[PDB]
């Protein structure tokens, strides 16, 4: 496990790095939660129902 | 054109119009946009927790 | 005070009538609470925001 541990933690790092890539290009880093998307999407309806 | 430095004035204006014009076009989409989707949240949390 | 007890019992009597009667006609019995008003306000500002 400790021989590892150090190649592991190197890769851990890039991956950390290519999700930020993905999250970056794809998302643009909008960051969302389940309570605001249902927080949003009510305030929508609501406008609508307004 | 062809003698800028003679005429730092309108070269300097040049400048600070198109700047201000390509920032405005950034500014719209990050800054705004982002105020537009996050102000709802916040109000219902603040007034919420106060 | 068992004497007292009859003229005191109507008296309270009356003026629990009194005071649900006006409950009917000055707020239809409408039920209130602070928060109602409070979460009715917030969506009319919320619709002006949009």
């Amino acid at each position: 496990m400790s021989s590892k541990l150090n190649e592991t933690t190197e890769a851990i790092q890039r991956e950390l790095e290519e999700t930020t890539y993905q999250f970056k290009v794809q998302y643009n880093e909008q960051p969302m939660s389940a309570e605001s998307y249902l927080a949003a999407s009510l305030d929508d309806f609501k406008h609508q129902f307004h | 054109l062809t003698n800028k430095y003679y005429c730092p004035e309108v070269f300097l204006d040049a400048v600070a119009t198109k700047l201000a014009q390509t920032a405005v076009l950034f500014l719209n989409v990050e800054m705004l946009n982002d105020f537009y989707v996050r102000f709802p949240r916040e109000v219902e949390a603040k007034l919420h927790e106060h």
